[PDB]
């Protein structure tokens, strides 16, 4: 019974690869699931995953400029999801 | 074509309340220690051909030039107050104060080489030579360039709130003075060498503000990580190879006023003699209360620089405004008592003697450059002072100087009383500051759009 990982930031890229640099204030139980697409609908979404207070993490950013839109995971006390939160800002 | 500098003003919200007031008791404790300063130039009158600064306003020189690279770190370790470990901001803060002693030591070699002004080309100020007890305080007072450097290092460890400098460099100054002149003459003491021995004084008090330092490992966790520091982990290790290109950027930009140093000391023996070196009672006056001004913002580049790794991407930067405009309030609300008083009765004959007989010729630049630069360096102390950017910083200042080569000979070759028009593209030069970086300050609190890529979050 709550909200997300909640703040949001991308600062660079490797402009191949990016760096994503978002709250963790602690963990929980502690997990993290990361989204890994575009937001063009195509090109699967695939996943990154980090443990401690650890969504301060970064990317294999492979294909060039297009539109990427990724978001990370709450983890904690149900084995479950406390709550999710992306942005979208691409290369 | 008509603003390549673009949304200018706006570094405005409700920020009346940007409060950086502990970031002037940064220099607030610089007028303490620009102040023991005279009281050894007038304290070493005693003696009367002390004249002695003869060095100490040209070993100043590889002061105030390696300083820059010293204080440069003041990003390095505010920025990483938005980090955590206080401990690899003081790896560094230890691998500079290697280098805050390794330079050091060169402020304390190439100051040897020095000493052979027994050298001639022109006029008196600038050759002459048969009785220099100068030979000492050029060495008494340049073997401390190392102790002097881990000394300044020192407050390049003040960013993150302390001004315990406020505290000691002022401390500092009074038992300087005592015993500033224990050697000029003095008691049991090694009562002897004076003229020199102001020197051998006051770089005593180095040595003591360089342990003013270590005195200061005292009210709350550490800054000492002086374990061996030792570098080596590529051909050179970095965390000082870093401080590499803040370095030669900061002091060969400190270069500017090193040639505004051989140019407003180049332009008093044309046949112009008389009130012509008393554009110095005047440009002395400059540095005076130049000082607390100026460097507000290489006391702010502090909060600037901090608030990057605190992850507030311009709510520092449009504060580089909030800032940059506010003693700039007071960088022309007294630009106006400079062009206005003169020294009158209250100037006896101290810091370098010439009062009563001559020309305001010399408040006539107290406004031309005055307030249009005062802040236009307080810019890069948040350039340099927040970014990477003094990198060709560096060629902000290859203007400053090659903008103002030609208001060299432009008082002599003039139109009226150009005592102020080689401070002509010299207070033009001098205003392509106020284009060129705060231009990279919106190229620049525009890369804190570019830089934040997301624009805030959820509840
Ligand atoms: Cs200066």
């Amino acid at each position: 019974v709550s909200s997300v990982p909640t703040k949001l930031e991308v600062v660079a890229a490797t402009p191949t690869s990016l760096l994503i640099s978002w709250d963790a204030r602690g963990e929980y139980v502690v997990y993290y699931r990361i989204t890994y697409g575009e937001t063009g609908g195509n090109s699967p979404v695939q996943e990154f995953t980090v443990p401690g207070s650890s969504s301060t993490a970064t990317i294999s950013g492979l294909s060039p400029g297009v539109d990427y839109t990724i978001t990370v995971y709450a983890r904690s006390y149900y084995w479950g999801w406390y709550s999710p939160i992306s942005i979208n800002y691409r290369t | 074509l008509d603003r390549f500098s673009f949304s200018v003003f706006l570094k405005e919200i409700r920020l009346l309340t940007a409060l950086a007031l502990p970031m002037l008791l940064a220099q607030v404790a610089q007028v303490g220690i620009g102040f023991v300063d005279t009281v050894m130039a007038g304290g070493a009158g005693k003696e009367d051909l002390a004249a002695v600064a003869l060095g100490s306003s040209a070993f100043a020189t590889v002061y105030i030039t390696f300083m820059g690279i010293m204080a440069a770190l003041n990003p390095m370790i505010a920025q990483l107050y938005g980090a955590g470990k206080t401990g690899e901001a003081g790896e560094t803060g230890r691998q500079g104060i290697w280098f805050g002693l390794i330079l050091g030591i060169f402020g304390m070699i190439l100051m040897w080489a020095a000493i052979t002004p027994f050298r001639n080309w022109l006029t008196l100020s600038d050759y002459v030579e048969g009785t220099m007890a100068q030979y000492m305080l050029f060495t008494s007072l340049a073997m401390p360039a190392a102790m002097v450097h881990r000394a300044l290092h020192a407050y390049a460890s003040s960013l993150n709130r302390p001004r315990l400098i406020m505290l000691v460099s002022f401390a500092a100054f009074v038992l300087n003075v005592p015993l500033n002149y224990i050697f000029v003459y003095g008691k049991f003491g090694m009562p002897a060498l004076g003229g020199a021995g102001c020197g051998v004084a006051t770089m005593a008090v180095f040595w003591f503000s360089a342990l003013a330092l270590w005195i200061y490992i005292a009210k709350e966790k550490f800054f000492r990580p002086f374990g061996l520091t030792a570098k080596f982990g590529k051909p050179d290790w970095a965390v000082f190879k870093q401080i590499w290109k803040i370095g030669a950027p900061i002091g060969l930009s400190y270069f500017l006023e090193a040639s505004a140093f051989s140019f407003i000391v180049f332009l008093i023996a044309p046949f112009g003699e008389d009130y012509v070196a008393a554009q110095q009672v005047g440009i002395s006056l400059s540095g005076i209360l130049y000082m607390i001004p100026q460097s507000v913002g290489s006391a702010g580049t502090v909060r600037i620089g901090f608030s990057l790794g605190r992850r507030e991407f311009s709510r520092a930067r449009y504060i580089s405004g909030v800032s940059l405009v506010s003693g700039w309030v007071l960088a022309v609300i007294t630009v106006l008592s400079l062009v206005l008083f003169r020294s009158p009765l209250a100037s006896m004959y101290n810091d370098d003697p010439a009062v009563l007989s001559i020309a305001s010729t010399v408040l006539l630049f107290a406004g031309l450059f005055q307030p249009a630069d005062f802040t236009q360096c307080i810019a890069s102390y948040a350039l340099r002072g927040y970014k990477v950017t003094k990198v060709p910083m560096f060629i902000h200042a290859a203007a400053f100087w090659g903008c103002g080569l030609l208001p060299g000979y432009l008082l002599a070759y003039r139109f009226d009383m150009g005592i102020y028009g080689f401070w002509t593209a010299l207070i033009a030069s001098l205003t392509i500051a106020a284009v060129a970086l705060v231009w990279c300050l919106e190229k620049y609190s525009m890369e804190l759009v570019k830089s934040h890529k997301a624009v805030s979050s959820g509840l």
